[PDB]
DNA sequence: CACTATTTTAAGAAAGTGCTT
DNA sequence: AAGCACTTTCTTAAAATAGTG
């Protein structure tokens, strides 16, 4: 970008709208290539501040949702935190 | 650090003629690109690694 | 330059997969602070493993999932590279 | 909604580890 | 000794994107 941004809540609601479409299709785009270079079937939901649903999944939501609500054996679970000790041990 | 463009040429150009070299081939090749032995012969193993797709 | 094609070297797949895992991840936590969204990723690898990332409760985001009834934007591979291949 | 200067990502390069031949 | 089969540590091209017209 033409400048380094902090990750913390974008306060100006125009400036969050555009990052918002800009790199929800980013992400997108990234599960798309993931899905297709290492042969995973991938679910992702998005809902925004006013709880509208975004969605992408590699051939079929249902299908993946099901897997994955039948699925008994213990798993790699991530949460922000998690994510943020992984970047910060990072030095 | 990273071997210039010429040592990189000379090294795929040696490599596409014999995949494994001698203890003879491998110290003069050095001694041309001005690399020590165990540079080329690491080279070598690392180009054959990659090359199995 | 980099083809969007099966990588065929089991190898160089799990590497990729765990780079790219962790890099999508982070996006989308990104995502979820900078724009104040809810965000899951389910991700099952090629062996079928379940690899998750919620931005909250997982079972809080499926249940809105479920309960939606609204039409919304919904994007599968199929539809990327179709709109990746418009952008000529 | 297109552009581009700048930052971010991930593929690839030389070296590290610890075996086997 | 050197091969082999990864693994680590980086570098740097390629991709994403923040601010902009």
């Amino acid at each position: 970008g033409r400048k380094k941004i902090q990750i913390t809540r974008i306060m100006d609601e125009r400036n969050r709208q555009v990052t918002f479409t800009k790199r929800k299709f980013g992400l997108m785009k990234k599960a798309y290539e993931l899905s297709v270079l290492c042969d995973c079937e991938i679910a992702l939901i998005i809902f925004n501040s006013s709880n509208k649903l975004f969605q992408y999944a590699s051939t079929d939501m249902d299908k993946v949702l099901l897997k994955y609500t039948e699925y008994s054996e213990p798993h790699e679970s991530r949460t922000n935190t998690d994510i943020l000790e992984t970047l910060k041990r990072r030095e | 650090v990273l071997f210039s463009q010429a040592q990189v040429y000379e090294l795929e150009r040696r490599f596409k003629q014999q995949r494994y070299l001698s203890a003879p081939e491998r110290d003069q090749l050095a001694s041309v690109l001005k690399l020590t032995s165990t540079q080329v012969k690491i080279w070598f193993q690392n180009r054959r690694y990659k090359s199995k797709r």
